[PDB]
């Protein structure tokens, strides 16, 4: 009875494919054949923020878009504050290989997670003037790849094996997870509103859930690598995503399909961040190569580069008012652009 | 979190003596420390500061050659050494901690403090009241003047408001105009334009009895000024 | 200029700094090993001689050991999959890998071997290589139970190397199939990289206690090598 | 999205000829190294042969040497197998992989338990 | 004093060169200077070393070697009488630093090839600058003691060029301090002749390990003929500028001056000639610091520049 | 396994779904609307950003 299923799943799988054409009737590179360019975009580092010893894996703004945290190999969590390049804490780890960081919403909690299997959460606001730890969440068989905070008792963890879960801090247990991939899930991103997450692993394919429902709602495919981050959109009626066939991809929520592939015959190298401007228009990645182009969501064209870095970009962010992007990379160097 | 202060007695003019403020409970070496003295009646004195690692200390100009402080982090003990003492050294001395980096609130804690008994361009912030009556259930509108102002160029205001109970140490109550302390009810409120300022209070009960002080950030000899009493 | 708060921060922040280079150097005395090998190997008995000479779903395991007053960190997975595609970039810094072979199914540890060499991200790392249980090879060789030419075709045309140095008891058997299998391992690593990075073979036992040492020679070796080249001389 | 289709399946006496052609589709053939790998009845997965994505470069494991030919065609999408001589033991089921990223020399986890860019299966066995 | 000065022939070929050696000197180590300050990715307590040699190369060369080219081209200086005691002072303590600095640099490199180990844990910034305080105050001390004082001349009165006539200028030594001069010189060549050998003798037997492992009689003679092309070179060029001038002055102290005045200010101004060569031998010679002077050059050296070599 | 994917499919299957114009435009319209708020696009002089010099 196993192949009697394998057809039923097959011949399904058509009867999408063809209402998914069907619902396509123009590109949405026609629709702005019209609208003028936005012209050449030149940024130029403000800042450059050194003090790590290794190599750093990622960053996090924070809410005021004034401090930041970093994460990198030799076991030290820093908080910055940007305008002045001041040093607020540093934070030593227990173990050296961590891989991904969050800063609550609150600005009261840090995390941080990686080869440890275990996602830690440190308390900055405490009664003395030293950062402790406050948790250890340890439900995880894989490795932690993404931690992103819902509120300051909420977060939401991906690991290297397929699974992803939901926990609770107060508690330190799990409350719903979330399962369907087939590889590693690599990252993560909530939604505005913060009832939807979307999620990319190893296997070419996004999906998206529901936080109260803890079920998979939609799924994606369109890539034909695996796939490393995944952006969103201001609007959150869309989604990119960065592969390591040296594309992006620009995905809606209600339309259920791919709207437009930003890739150059020069680029070769992998993408290993994605992130969005403040209005939506501009679309910034990071590549294997040293450098970050920069797109136009709307035309798929080229309009500037991020030249500067001399090891591979590995994180990437923009403020919550827009105002700046940073770029963390292999060299262990902050830069911070305008 | 806890301060105590040893030292203090009765000693003869132009003498010595050595107080000891010991901290028990935090991080000790991460953290600031001032020395302030409250005349037997008057209001608070800043009289010396000695910085985390101690690489910079300061002095009031009254207490500047006679007075010299030091702490010693691996005992997490902090005193000061006095020489010459005059018959106004009279007073009741509090260890402070603060803390200094991005959003922090310093002046946080006051030791309970000790006794001893000896038998200029400075801001001037002047408290236009000296008493306030009042019953519980409404509202009171303490304010408070300064001579510069105190608005700096990056946007901070640097302007801090203390409430001492009538037997207690003080304690913070706004730091910066506009940020409650640390578990100080909602009912405070600050506000002012830089050289103007004033408290709000939206209702009284019995614990609300004390005189408020005020306190200025931007120069570094800090002056605190009369205070106001509410009875 | 600065305010009285400003100057406080700034002396806080300098504070710290001072205290990541006094962590600098630490860093900069310690040598990271990473520990990679089969189920079927002898990985296991290793480690636990090291540690004994001198947390349920852990992802990683760490020991320490100290050879003539100098450290060294010894990792090695624990809980991940059976994926390595993604993890495996982590270790791009460290200043060798210690694969450990059974060599007593050996094309798949000869297929992990060529794939961890020709790694874009494992460029420019040494392998140290252990052909552990080498006195169950040599038991099994002199049984005759099983002939090694099933599986390599190839061995029955081979001989011996002239600069071979076998044991003075041993048969010379042994010592053809020891040698055959050192070469078959090392054609891989001679035919890419070129001057890069370079292999370290050994004849070991899991019940050695010279391993410490082979391994403080081999480091010691790859850094005054990478020493030589970067003054120009080498 | 990317998908492997097997073919050519079949029984075949000890001494016969086979051939197995896999087909891809949903990416650049062209760009990626392919690789054929079998799983033994109570065994696990073992690697067989691969070509580089220019078919200069041929490798091959030593029990089968000698006795299979493996190619590749851009033009029409699809991989080849020959296979000569069968013998009772080589009677696994057989997949097509696809190292995971273009223009790169090696490829990890083509054998691993579960892999996202490998065939369904085809079924061979060889007896009397 | 004299008349004439015994002018050289008019063609100033000799003139020429030593002025392309005055201009080299401080350009590079000016160069050097920068490159090594500016950069903040390089701060490492080796090249501290090379940087003090550097400074020191630079400030003899730009007070001395321009008057010792007016001196030695015309043979009469008019600088002055107060002017020669410290022209002198200045000539002595500087060439003795830069000697002093490559003893230290000679040991710095063969504690990083024969200890590669133990490197950052035993020669941290404070042995680094323990060589800048001890070369520096050695070479002050000597010449202060020496030629301040005018020891040198205590009864020596045989030439007739100084210390007995206003317009000429010298700093002969007399039968007493040659000796110490010698051993000076002697032992820090001595060393860095040792450790060099040494050196090159480690990279004989790396270079034997690495090779035979992939003719072979012949293969390992080209990996052979870079280190030694380097380590000749090296020692080659400070042995032969060093060399004549010692042998001179204790020929010339311990029988009576027979040396020409002229030929004097040639063995001198090839010792200089050392100074001028050392920095492009000690910086030039490497990828990282050719890659900042391009740098510097260019003039991408601004807008927060952090580029690494 | 098998009946867990194809329940899991088969809810994917019917849910509505609306032109892909449509979704342009609402794009568009999106990013014509804030255009104006965004730094990055059209910088600010530099008299109010606090990352100068």
């Amino acid at each position: 009875e196993l192949d009697q299923l394998r057809q039923e799943a097959e011949q399904l799988k058509n009867q999408i494919r063809d209402a998914r054409k069907a619902c396509a009737d123009a590109t949405l590179s026609q629709i702005t054949n019209n609208i003028d360019p936005v012209g050449r975009i030149q940024m130029r580092t403000r800042r450059t923020l050194r003090g790590h010893l290794a190599k750093i894996y990622a960053m996090h703004w924070g809410t005021d878009s004034r401090l930041l945290v970093s994460a990198s190999q030799d076991g030290k969590l820093i908080i910055w504050d940007s305008y002045t390049t001041n040093k607020v804490h540093a934070i030593p780890l227990r173990s050296s290989w961590v891989m991904t960081c969050a800063y609550a919403p609150s600005g009261n909690y840090v995390a941080c997670g990686g080869l440890d299997n275990i996602c830690s959460i440190y308390n900055l606001k405490t009664r003395e003037g030293n950062v402790r730890v406050s948790r250890e969440l340890a439900g995880h068989t894989g490795y932690l790849s993404c931690c992103r905070f819902l509120d300051d008792n909420q977060i939401v963890t991906s690991s290297g094996d397929t699974t992803c879960a939901l926990w609770d801090i107060e508690t330190g247990q799990q409350t719903t997870t979330f399962t369907g991939h087939t590889g590693d899930v690599m990252s993560l991103s909530l939604a505005p509103d913060t009832r939807l997450f979307v999620s990319g692993a190893c296997d070419a394919s996004a999906k998206l859930w529901d936080v109260r429902e803890g079920m998979c709602r939609q799924t994606f495919t369109g890539h034909e690598s695996d796939i490393n981050a995944i952006c969103f959109f201001p609007n959150g009626n869309a989604f990119a995503t960065g592969s390591d066939d040296a594309t992006c991809r620009l995905f809606d929520l209600r339309a259920d399909q791919e709207l437009m592939t930003y890739s150059h015959d020069n680029i070769i190298c992998g993408i290993t961040s994605v992130s969005f401007s403040k209005s939506g228009r501009l679309l910034l990645a990071g590549y294997d190569d040293f450098n970050c182009n920069v797109w136009d969501a709307l035309k798929a064209d080229r309009a500037g580069v991020l030249a500067g870095h001399d090891n591979r970009v590995s994180c990437l962010g923009v403020t919550d008012d827009g105002m700046a992007v940073a770029t963390g990379s292999w060299d262990s160097f902050l830069k911070i652009w305008n | 979190v806890q301060l105590v202060e040893s030292g203090g007695g009765l000693v003869q003019p132009g003498g010595s003596r050595k107080l000891s403020c010991s901290a028990s409970g935090f991080a000790f070496s991460s953290f600031g420390m001032h020395w302030v003295r409250q005349a037997p009646e008057k209001g608070l004195e800043w009289v010396a500061y000695i910085s985390s690692g101690s690489g910079t200390i300061y002095y009031a100009d009254t207490v500047k050659g006679r007075f010299t402080i030091s702490r010693d982090d691996p005992k997490n003990t902090l005193f000061l050494q006095m020489t010459s003492l005059r018959s106004e050294d009279t007073a009741m001395y509090y260890c402070v901690r603060s803390i200094y980096y991005y959003g922090s609130s310093p002046f946080d804690f006051w030791g309970q403090g000790t006794t001893l008994t000896v038998s200029s361009a400075d801001i001037v912030m002047t408290q236009a009241t000296s008493s306030v009556p009042v019953t519980p259930g409404e509202s009171v509108s303490i304010s408070c003047r300064s001579s510069k102002s105190l608005l700096h160029s990056n946007g901070n205001t640097y302007l801090y408001w203390f409430l001492q109970r009538p037997g207690q140490s003080p304690q913070l109550l706004i730091y910066r105009m506009s940020n409650l302390a640390s578990g100080v009810p909602d009912r405070f409120s600050g506000s002012g334009s830089g050289t103007a300022f004033t408290l709000t209070i939206s209702r009284l009960e019995a614990e609300d009895v004390g005189v408020y002080y005020c306190m200025q950030h931007l120069e570094y000899p800090l002056t605190f000024g009369a205070g106001t009493k509410l009875e | 200029t600065l305010s009285a708060e400003d100057k406080a921060a700034v002396e806080r922040s300098k504070m710290i700094e001072k205290q990541l280079q006094k962590d600098k150097q630490v860093y900069r005395a310690t040598h990271r090993l990473l520990l990679l090998g089969a189920d079927n190997s002898g990985k296991s008995t290793i480690v636990k001689q090291m540690r004994i000479y001198h947390v349920k779903t852990s992802g990683i395991f760490e020991t320490k050991f100290q050879v003539d007053k100098v450290n060294f960190h010894m990792f090695d997975v624990g809980a991940q999959r059976d994926e390595r595609r993604k993890w495996i970039q982590c270790f791009n810094d460290v200043t060798a890998i210690i694969f450990v072979v059974d060599s007593s199914r050996l094309q798949e540890a000869l297929n992990d071997f060529k794939s961890i060499w020709n790694n874009r991200w494992l460029r420019t790392i040494s392998v140290i290589l252990f052909l552990n249980k080498q006195d169950l090879l040599a038991e099994k060789v002199l049984a005759g139970k099983s002939k090694i030419e099933d599986y390599f075709p190839e061995f029955a045309r081979y001989t011996t190397p002239e600069d071979a140095t076998p044991e003075p008891g041993e048969d010379p058997r042994v010592t053809r199939a020891k040698y055959f299998i050192r070469d078959e391992f090392l054609r891989i690593s001679t035919a890419s990289g070129d001057g890069r990075h370079y292999c370290y073979p050994h004849f070991t036992c899991s019940v050695d206690t010279e391993n410490a040492r082979r391994i403080f020679n081999d480091c010691r070796d790859i850094i005054q090598r990478m020493h030589l080249r970067q003054y120009e001389l080498l | 999205q990317v998908q492997l289709q097997e073919s050519g399946g079949g029984l075949v006496q000890p001494g016969g000829s086979l051939r197995l052609s896999c087909a891809a589709s949903g990416f650049t053939f062209s760009n990626y190294k392919m690789n054929w790998v079998r799983q033994a009845p109570g065994k696990g997965l073992e690697w067989v042969s691969d070509i580089s994505q220019s078919g200069a470069s041929i490798s091959y494991t030593g029990s089968v040497k000698g006795r299979f030919t493996i190619s590749r065609d851009n033009a029409k999408n699809t991989l080849y197998l020959q296979m000569n001589s069968l013998k009772p033991e080589d009677t696994a089921v057989y997949y097509c992989a696809r190292c995971p990223a273009p223009f790169t020399r090696d490829c990890f986890d083509v054998t691993s338990t579960t892999y996202a860019y490998r065939g369904q299966g085809t079924q061979v066995t060889v007896s009397s | 004093c004299i008349k004439s000065s015994y002018a050289p022939w008019p063609r100033a070929i000799l003139y020429g060169v030593l002025g392309l050696g005055a201009l080299l000197a401080v350009f590079g180590n000016l160069l050097v200077i920068i490159a090594i300050l500016h950069f903040k990715q390089l701060h490492t307590p080796t090249n501290f070393l090379v940087a003090s040699l550097a400074c020191a190369d630079f400030l003899v060369g730009v007070t001395v070697m321009p008057f010792s080219t007016v001196r030695s081209v015309e043979s009469c200086w008019y600088f002055g009488e107060s002017y020669c005691k410290f022209h002198t002072c200045f000539d002595t303590s500087f060439c003795f630093a830069s000697l002093f600095h490559l003893c230290c640099i000679s040991i710095d490199r063969y504690i990083a090839v024969t200890d590669p180990l133990t490197y950052p844990t035993k020669f941290t910034v404070s042995v680094s600058g323990l060589c800048i305080a001890l070369s520096w105050f050695f070479s002050v001390t000597y010449s202060f003691s020496i030629f301040y004082t005018g020891a040198n001349e205590e009864g020596i009165e045989e030439l007739v060029v100084a210390l007995t006539c206003v317009g000429g200028c010298q700093a002969p030594l007399n039968q007493n301090w040659v000796l110490l001069c010698f051993l000076l010189f002697f032992l820090p060549t001595v060393v860095m002749v040792f450790l060099y050998g040494r050196i090159f003798l480690v990279a004989k037997y790396q270079a034997r390990k690495i090779e035979g492992t992939a003719s072979y009689k012949e293969r390992v003679a080209k990996r052979e003929r870079k280190a030694a092309k380097t380590l000749g070179i090296a020692m080659a060029a400070f042995l032969v500028s060093w060399l004549p001038y010692i042998i001179d002055a204790v020929i010339d102290a311990y029988m009576n001056f027979i040396t020409p005045a002229y030929v004097y200010e040639i063995l001198v101004w090839c010792v200089y000639y050392n100074s001028a060569m050392n920095p492009l031998i000690y910086a030039f010679f490497y990828p990282w610091f050719r890659k900042a002077i391009k740098l510097i050059v260019s003039g991408k050296v601004f807008r927060a520049d952090s580029s690494t070599t | 396994q098998a009946r867990k994917l194809v329940e899991q499919l088969k809810m994917e299957a019917n849910i509505d779904r609306i032109k892909v114009s449509k979704a342009a435009a609402d794009l568009m319209a999106y990013c014509e609307a804030h255009a104006k708020e965004d730094p990055l696009l059209t910088p600010v002089p530099a008299s109010e950003n606090p990352f100068r010099e």
